[PDB]
Formats: C-alpha cells, structure tokens, sequence
C-alpha cells in the first residue's frame, strides 16, 4: 500500500528509496613492487534514504499532516521508522526537505536520510588478597591470651610449632633448587620467638600471613600448585585430627579457651593454603594458554633453523582438578559457617565462584570446541587440519585428549577438536 | 603550545636542573 | 551530564566547547570553555581572578581561580573562551615565603604543610612508608624559589611524586593496586597508539654526591668518606653498555643514593613506553567519570601487542561539535610510578612488613 | 630432478625404470600434479557428495601456497554449459601461479562436451624461450 | 636497489616509506622506515635494541640499533614506522667512563680511543 | 539444563517430572520465552488497551537486553493484512537475537489466516550442525 | 622536528656552552 510512518506518523512513498556501505578497506600499494596489500576494518554504516509525499484533497488536511510530519521528523532522540522496503528500524534523523512547487496546492515532498543508533581472570588475585586479609583480621579478633605456666600455653606453643614446622618443611622442600636462607633464618626465628607471639595476637597472625606469602614469593607457575597442595593436605590431616575428636571424656580434661584458640589457627591456615592453591590453578591456565597463544596461525614456507603443569593440559585432568576445587572450597566455606563465621565465609564464596568460572571457561573452552567421532585412526596433523583449516596446533590436538602416540589417534571415540 | 601548556601547569618531573 | 561552572555567585550550563585535562605527571589541571553570547552582553560572571568549581554532572572536576578571558571577532566570525587552572596552581607561580629559610629535622609533609600554609592549599599524604617519612637532617631554601620548585626538589629527593587532587588540595599520591577497568581493541577502542622508543632508557644508572658533615655528623666522618658517595640502580631491558652517572641534588647517604638511582630509573620506564587511545564515553563502565591513577587491562592482541596491564597517566575530556563526547586517555607502566620500597608484582619484623603492604586497607603497627 | 606421475587405469602412481624410479625435469609433472590433486574448498562451497567434509593437504598450512585444484566439485554433473564454464575457471584459478611466475608466458583453456558422456579441457601453456622440452606420454590400461 | 635491513637473524626487503640521513655536521645519521602487515602478524625482528644494518642495493650506509617502533591504527587507517641511529650514535647520550678523569700528555686520537673503547665504537683519523 | 515450560490450556509453567522438575537442554526454553513475554513498548506506539502502561520487566535494566516480544500489542486485531505484516514483523525482531549470535543460521517466518479467527504463524529456523536435539511438544487442554 | 632531530643525532658545532 505504500504507507509508512515515523514516530507512528504516517506518509506515502514516492520515487526514491536506496540503502547503501560496506566494507572500510585500507588498501596500501608498495612502491617499486606490483603487489599491494588490503586489508579489513569492520562494516561501514547502512545510509539508508528514502523519499515520501503528503498530499490531501482538503489543501487544509495536507498542511496539517506536513506540519506533523515536520514535528516527528525534527525530534530528540531516535524513533521507529516502519517503510515497505526497509521494514521496522530504529535510526536518527539526519536531514529532510519540504519543496512544493508553489502550484501543486496538495502535494508536499520530503526526502530523508538516517543513521542507525547506537547501542573472570583479572579478579582473581584481589580476591585472594581479601580472603587473606580477611582471615587474618578474624585470626587476631579471635585469638585470646593465656597464662604463662598451664597446660593450656604448652598446647598452644606445641600447636603452633607445628604449624611453622610444616612451613618450613614446604620451604625446604623448595630450596632444592633456589635460595630460600633467608625465609629459613626467619622462619627459624619466628619458631624460637614463640611465647612471645601467643601472647600477643595480632604479630602472630601478621607474621603467619606474611611467612605464607613469602613461600608464595618463592614459587614458580610451575612447582605453585605441587607445593600448595602439598601443604594443603599437610595441614587437612591437622585439622581432621583436631575435628574428629570432639566430644571425649579425655576432651574434657583440655582447657576451653585453649581448644578454641587451636582450631580457630588450624582453620584459618588450611583455608588460606585452599585460597593460595587456587589463585596458582587459575595462574597456570593463564600461562598454559600463553603458550599456546605463543604460535602463529598464519601459512608461511619452512626455513632451516641455526641458533604449565602437566596436570593441567589434559582435559579430564581439568575436569578432576575443578571437581576436587569445588568440593574443598565447599566443605571450607561449611566448615566457616561455624568457627570464624562472617566475611571469611562470604569471600569464600565469592572466591570459589570466580575461580570455577575462570576453570570452567578458559580450561574446558566451551565455546570454540566442537566434538567429532572419527572412522579412522589419522594422524593429529590431519586429524585437525580435516577441521580446522591449520595443522600449526596439532600438538594440542594430541596433548589435550590425552593420547600417548599423536599419530594413531584413536578411531571410533569422541574427539574434542578446538576450532 | 602542547609544551606550552605543560610549563604552565605543574611538573613534578624536571624539565631542567 | 552538564558542565556546570560555578562562578562567583551563579551557575553557567550551557557551553559551546569544553576541554578538561588532569594527569599525574602534574601538580595541576587545566580547563578551557567557549561562551557564545549576543554582541554587547555582559560577561562580568567570567572575569580574571574570580573563584570557579567546575562541576560536570553532579561531580566536581576542577576548583580554584579562572585565569584568561580572549574575545574576538572579524568580519564574518566571532569567538569568545575562558581558561584557569586548579587552586594548587597558585604555588607554581609563587615564591615560597617563610621566615626561617632552614628546617632543621623536619619530614617532607611537615615541609610541604609549613609552606603551603600562607596561601590555602592542604597537604594530603597518603604514602605509608617507613623509608618516604624519613626525615630531613637539613633542608634549606634558595631564596626566591617557588613553593613547586622547593617541594619537587625535596619529592624527587625522596622518590615521591607530588600530584593535584581533584579537590584543589595537594596530595602525595600512591599508584593503584587493583585492575578496575578493561580496555579492549574489539569493543570500545576507537584509535589507539602505541609508541615505544629507546632512545633514553640506559642500563646502569649510578648516583655521586657529597656526604653529610654539617655539626653533629662533622666530629665524625671522616675526610674521604665526605667526598666519596654512591649509588646504583640498574635496569635490565637494555643489553648494552649504556651506562648513565647523576651528580646528585642534596647532601646524599648511600640508601639515599640507591632511592633517587631507582626514581630515575623508574621515571625513565615511565617515559620511554606510551599508550594513547580515544574511547566513546566520558564516563566509566561502572559509570563515574575517567581520571587518572587508575590500573586498567589492556587487551589489544589483535594489533600483536603483548602487554597486558597498564595505569592511566593523563586524562582529556572534550564536547566539541566535531568530536561530540571524547576522552583521549593515555597509558604508561605501573613500574614507572612506585616509590624505591616497592616492587612490581629479613626477620620478623620484614614479614609483618610484607603482610602490611600487601594489604594496604589495614592499618599498620607504625 | 624428481620422480615422474605415470598415468595408469585413471590414477597415477610412480614407476621404476631400469635401476631406480623415471625421472623428469620438465612441466608436465608440475601441470599434473597442480591439476589433480584436491584442494581446500571455499566455505560458501557446495559440495559434490552429502558429506560436510573438504579435501586439501595438512601441509598447505607449510607451504605459502594451496596446493592443488577444485576440479573435484565437479565428479557428479549433468551435461549443461555451467559445468563447462565452471571447469574453465578451475582450471584457470589452478593453473594461475605459473603465469604469476616465468615459467609460462600465456595460458589459453577451452571446454567442450565430446561424445556423450564426456567432459573435454583443451589446456595450451605458452612456453618461454628457455624452457625446457617438456615431457610428453599417454594414459595407458592394462588388464 | 633494494633496501634490505639486516635485522637480527634474516633479511627484510620491502618498505613502504625509506628516509635517510647523513651529515658531517652530525656525529650520526638517522633512518625512518615504513611497514606494513596485516594486523596480527607477528613483528619481533624490529624490536628496539636489535642490531640492524641497512644495506642499499648490495652496498651498506648504516649500522647500529634499533630505537623506535610506532605502530597506530584508525578507525580508516593504519601506519607502523621504524626508526635507529648508527652505533656511533650510542656515545652521545651515554656518559663517559674512564678510571682517571685527568689526561696528562695525550693527543686526540689517544684520547678518544681511550674513551671510546668500552662501547665499542672504532676511532679513524 | 533449566526448567521447561510446558504449556496448558493456552498459559505456560514449569511442571514436575518424577523426583524434581523437568529438565531442557535445547532451544525450546529460549523460544517460547523469547516470543511469549511482553518487552516495554516504544514511546510512540498506541497500545492496544485504553491504557498507557507498557508492559516490560524490573530487570531490563538489568540484563543488557529487552527480554521478549512485542506480540502483546495484536490482541485485539481484525481481519486484514496489515496485523499480519506487523506479527511477522514482530516475530523477526523477537528472535533476531539469535541469528546475531551463532546459535541458529537462518529464520524464515511467515503469517497466514487459517480457519476464520486463526492469527498462523510459521516460524522455521535452521539450527547448526553442532546444536543439540531440540525438545518437542505440543499444547494441550484439560478440564 | 627539522631541529628536534639535531639533538639527538650528533652536532660538532655546539648549540650552546
């Protein structure tokens, strides 16, 4: 029928409609060569125009609906635009006319141009720092002072030898290779400093923090995760011992004050090793994939040449990892629900989600990788280049579905090829 | 006077001396 | 999302041009309006000397003294602006005044807040260092030397940087720690700039003065060890020689010496790698406006560029009818920014340190 | 000097001669093995068969170039001029980089339909004054 | 006449934009090259602090290192330069380094091969 | 795998399904909300009602997209062509959002009257190779 | 930048001192 409307304003077409962009090209011609370069920048914008004509029989009819017409076109902000040819949009006026020849008495004549409208990783480590932070402001708020001379003080002296004697095994553990003296002297130090310390909160839990983040400051994004699970499981058996006898009739010969100030520590050391574990999980894929980012994609002639943790490059491996994450964290933040309640439990939370998603996402890529079953055992090189269109990653390939031999990949299972 | 401007404003990294 | 300028007395909304500057590489921030009015009206309300609070929504930008005022018109056209600068300006371009040149033992906020007393300028020190409070077994004054000439020879002794807060007030200012925004060559980049030059960034810089023998310190150091003092500081990007010798800029330990080597070391990172770029909207992604001081990751791999975070040095807001609604937002490394105790990411008494930096919010033993 | 395409019951496999395999220099190996082998289709491409899968080599990711030709999007057609044509311009696009190279001077290609049944490519390549003699045979059958 | 640039490892022959320089004025001369590459490629040859030899034709005019690498793009275009200076060029902004700040009887050739022995810049007289 | 909404006598709801709630996995789910929600309407349109409300959700605020279709603005239509280019057109921008992505290749949609007072639409996409099995129903009375 | 290029290319002929 040839009706349109702007703004729910109607008009009648008339001789001109077009539409027109493309692509913005750069296009780049190298002096004394004949071949020249061009190349790709996005889309340009649809200039989509169109012509329309208002005309009455009434001469008074036609000047009210050009007028109304003049009043939707000249508008703030971006109206519907309904017309045969483009169909509903959304666009912005850019200019209009109005030229009547002076003895057409009905007809008004406008044309129109418009313009369409326009319309984690990196949280990782602040979460960590948080947790710590909050784990070691409850650490102090709890922690309660004793006498010198009970039973109660040699317990709590015992039990926080301990635990500065499993640091330091961690820090031996890694001195193997590097230089780890002066960590060792202030570990040593801060274990002959003892009484001291268990009298006087907020240094104990201060320098507890600051003696894990050095043992941190030591590792690489490849022995990270090895040592912080090895400390993880390390002071899990602590806790499990402390937890598992609650009620006893020998129980009820410890003192209450010392009890609670045992496994408040226990709790806050195991839950600051899981936060450590998992910020080093999450900095491994980092790495993994700037490795694998590392090589090009582009076809180019060979030349003759003249000059992560492995638990982390397969990818039921990645699944077992994030399972054994999730339920530790979960079974933190229940434990926290209890003894050292508030933020410590809330970070936790949001600690665990972050990292979940980061492994869910980057590890597994759920996005760009496609499953395929293959009839034939081939080769990964053309297993891949079969789906891909590049045969540069063809490591991967054979690395991810975890075969051994990468020239017989296995027939008749599922493949997880990334596109 | 995009160096002429930042002789008006402050510096707190010498320019000279 | 108006620009409010509260003159001396009313408010002015409506603007022709707008361009609003800030930075960390300065001690203030410059604006300039364009005030489009019939011929023969009057603009007393925008007059040199009167006292401005820039206002862009309901935010405040910029405070202090409006400084220039041009008129002009031709045959065809005809063009009137307004300019000024914050409140801390007025120490750049005044001598400093204080009855006793010489502060004895005194630490460089106790100076900063003795000499700007006279004119109106807080001090704001957020450092919480152990090292940037040290103080001053001496600091004279060069007579007829500016407040900002005096303060930025004592900041540079010390490796902090002096800045204007967005208040007027003057702030010691301490670089960003968690990465808030994200800057991506796919999504909301539209021009960027990435210039990366050599030509000053050397290998080994070494600092040489004088010792400390004026009174108490005399009866005890020796002759050659007043004349012989160092420091070093070296860089390992560069794998020549370039090597780099400071005479230094006051009486100078060897700690001392070490400090100012690393702040020019630093500085020199700083300046050596830029990125510039132009995004769409003047406010943020949470929704406040850009300033600087802000640690942002970039994510520009498509054009192969591998850095990954990066910290805003200098910020221009523009509303011209060419440009529409613009920030040119300009990009150096954190590394460039930090003061000598820090670092870019032996007792007891050094773990609680550590575990009190890496947790700034915290307050510290002190 | 490399080893030389015999052309025996539709495929050509290698062949010895006397004591090791026939050799030749020329471009006939270069022209039959540029013609007939598959290269990888485009992503708006049909494909001959039901299937969703495209030929190529794993190695035209090594070598700057595509290997082959697309003349296997025509195994199944019917006798109309689209496939004539459309063979015409394969073979063109195949046989392009030797022109863009020195090796060749002009390339003049027609397609015909011959006795029902069969799809006809008269290919002439305009050698250059120092080319060598090329090497000339015929497809043979046995048993 | 090709300008090929002896970057650290291979060669590098096409340009779109060559700017040289050379003075006796001047104790160096400076080059200014154009690049360009599709955006992605990798550009780790021209890296500041390579060692580069420009080579006009099959004859040699500088040599020394890399110090600037520019690279912009725009919403319509898209520019990478290249810049560097001789290896004479490095005793300029470096400072001299010599145990005994006093020559006693030395002339100026002895002098300078004194001074310009640790970089490793050649003295001719 | 979010719940499915299963529709009766012409409303939808979530229905149970042995210990817990059904399960979807597919583009189902997406469908029948993406079409059968009203979205705000435009600050032009004349409303069916006498009203001036526009139906949306306190949440469009908050999910960086419209949630449904402006299909409510047809409920009271006659006969004519015009209410049938506007349903189809309606129905191509409610699910527009989905070829923007890389979830379904193409739409084709169209409106028909079948038996007097019947407003047909068929909507026929065209899912990937890779997408799942969507889920099949069909509306259903009781009582 | 005609004179910005002199500085840091060498100049035998001191601009100043």
């Amino acid at each position: 029928t040839g009706k349109g409307t702007f703004r729910n304003v109607p008009f009648l077409v008339i001789e001109e409609q077009k539409q027109a962009g493309g692509r913005r090209l750069v296009k780049r011609e190298y002096p004394l060569r004949d071949t020249g370069g061009v190349n790709d920048l996005g889309k340009k914008l649809r200039s989509r125009t169109f012509s329309a004509c208002i005309l009455n029989s009434n001469a008074e009819t036609a000047r009210d609906e050009a007028g109304a017409l003049m009043d939707a076109l000249d508008a703030p902000g971006s109206g519907e635009l309904v017309h045969p040819d483009f169909g509903t949009v959304d666009v912005m006026v850019d200019s209009w006319e109005c030229r009547t020849k002076a003895d057409e008495l009905n007809y008004y004549a406008f044309t129109v141009t418009v313009y369409p409208s326009l319309q984690t990783s990196a949280a990782v480590p602040a979460q960590a720092v948080a947790v710590t932070g909050s784990l070691g402001d409850t650490l102090s708020s709890v922690w309660q002072t004793v006498k010198d001379g009970t039973a109660a003080a040699t317990a709590v002296m015992e039990a926080v030898t301990g635990v500065i004697d499993d640091i330091s095994d961690a820090v031996d553990n890694l001195g193997v290779t590097q230089t780890v003296s002066g960590l060792m002297g202030s570990l040593s130090a801060m274990k002959g400093s003892v009484t001291s310390l268990i009298n006087q909160p907020a240094m104990l839990a201060s320098s507890l923090m600051g003696a894990l983040s050095g043992v941190s400051s030591l590792c690489d994004t490849r022995t990270a995760f090895s040592t912080w699970n090895r400390l993880a499981q390390r002071f899990e058996r602590r806790h499990a011992a402390t937890a598992g006898r609650q009620g006893t009739i020998t129980t009820s010969y410890n003192s209450p004050v010392a009890e609670k100030n045992i496994a408040t520590l226990n709790y806050v050391m195991l839950a600051a090793a899981q936060t450590y574990r998992a910020e080093a999980a999450s900095q491994a894929l980092t790495a993994a994939l700037d490795f694998s980012r590392r090589m090009d994609n582009a076809a180019r002639a060979p030349v003759l040449d003249a000059p992560t943790p492995p638990v982390f490059e397969s990818v039921s491996d990645i699944e077992k990892t994030t399972a054994m994450l999730g339920a530790a964290l979960d079974s933190v933040i229940l434990t926290a629900s209890e003894q050292g309640f508030s933020t410590d439990s809330v970070q936790l939370t949001q600690l665990r989600l972050l990292v979940v998603a980061d492994l869910e996402k980057r590890g597994l890529q759920l996005a760009g990788s496609e499953s395929h079953h293959l009839p034939e055992t081939l080769p990964a090189m053309v297993a891949l280049y079969r789906f891909t269109g590049n045969s540069r990653n063809w490591q991967r390939l054979a690395r991810r579905n975890g075969i051994s031999n990468p020239l017989f990949v296995p027939g008749g299972v599922s493949i997880e090829v990334i596109n | 006077d995009g160096m002429g401007l930042n002789i008006y404003a402050g510096d707190n990294y010498i320019t000279g001396w | 999302n108006t620009v409010t300028l509260r003159a001396d007395g009313r408010l002015f909304t409506g603007w022709t041009s707008v361009s609003v500057t800030r930075s960390i590489e300065s001690v203030a921030g410059y604006f300039e309006l364009g005030v489009n009015v019939p011929p023969g009206t009057d603009l007393s309300g925008l007059a040199p000397g009167k006292k401005f609070t820039l206002e862009i929504g309901g935010q405040i930008v910029c405070t202090g003294y409006i400084d220039s005022r041009r008129r002009q018109m031709t045959a065809d056209s005809m063009k009137i602006t307004v300019a000024g600068r914050d409140k801390t300006a007025d120490l750049i371009d005044c001598a400093a005044v204080y009855s006793g040149g010489q502060w004895k033992n005194r630490t460089l906020e106790q100076i900063a807040r003795d000499l700007c007393a006279p004119y109106g300028v807080t001090v704001r020190w957020e450092l919480s260092d152990k090292e940037s409070s040290a103080a001053f077994p001496g600091f004279t004054l060069d007579h007829s030397e500016t407040v900002y000439e005096a303060l930025v020879r004592a900041s540079r002794a010390r490796g902090v940087l002096m800045t204007s807060n967005a208040a007027g007030e003057l702030v010691f200012s301490r670089a960003a720690s968690t990465a808030t925004d994200e800057l991506v060559l796919g999504e909301n980049l539209l021009t960027l700039d990435f210039e990366e030059d050599f030509r000053d960034r050397f290998s080994e810089y070494t600092v040489k003065g004088y010792a400390r023998a004026n009174g108490a310190e005399g009866d005890d150091i020796d002759a050659k060890s007043i004349v012989s003092r160092k420091g070093t500081a070296t860089d390992s990007d560069v794998t020549r020689y370039r090597p780099m010798i400071i005479i230094a800029d006051s009486k100078i330990t060897a700690k001392d010496a070490q400090a100012r080597a690393l702040r020019e070391q630093r500085r020199r990172l700083a300046k050596s790698i830029t990125f510039e770029a132009e995004i769409d909207g003047w406010t943020r992604k949470d929704g406040q406006l850009w300033m600087p001081n802000l640690l942002v990751t970039i994510d520009a791999s498509k054009y192969a560029i591998k850095t990954t975070e990066l910290l805003v040095s200098k910020v221009t807001l523009i509303l011209n009818d060419q440009d529409g609604l613009k920030t040119r937002v300009s990009l150096a490394p954190r590394e460039g920014f930090l003061v000598p105790v820090e670092s870019d990411r032996g007792g007891i008494d050094a773990l609680v340190e550590d575990y009190y930096r890496r947790h700034p919010e915290k307050t510290p033993p002190w | 000097t490399d080893l030389a395409i015999i052309w025996t019951n539709g495929r050509g496999d290698i062949a010895q001669d006397g004591i090791d395999m026939l050799t030749d220099d020329s471009l006939t190996t270069d022209v039959t093995i540029s013609l007939f082998t598959d290269r990888r289709a485009l992503d708006s491409d049909t494909l001959p068969d039901g299937s969703d899968d495209r030929r190529g080599w794993w190695g035209d990711s090594y070598r700057d170039r595509p290997i082959g030709s697309r003349l296997w999007l025509l195994s199944r057609e019917k006798a109309t001029p689209d496939t004539l044509e459309r063979a015409r311009g394969y073979a063109e696009e195949a046989l392009e980089w030797l022109k863009t190279a020195g090796r060749v001077s002009a390339i003049n290609v027609r397609a015909e339909q011959l006795h029902q049944g069969w799809l006809y490519l008269y290919i002439a390549l305009t050698l250059p004054d120092g080319s060598v003699i090329p090497y000339e045979f015929k497809a043979a059958f046995n048993g």
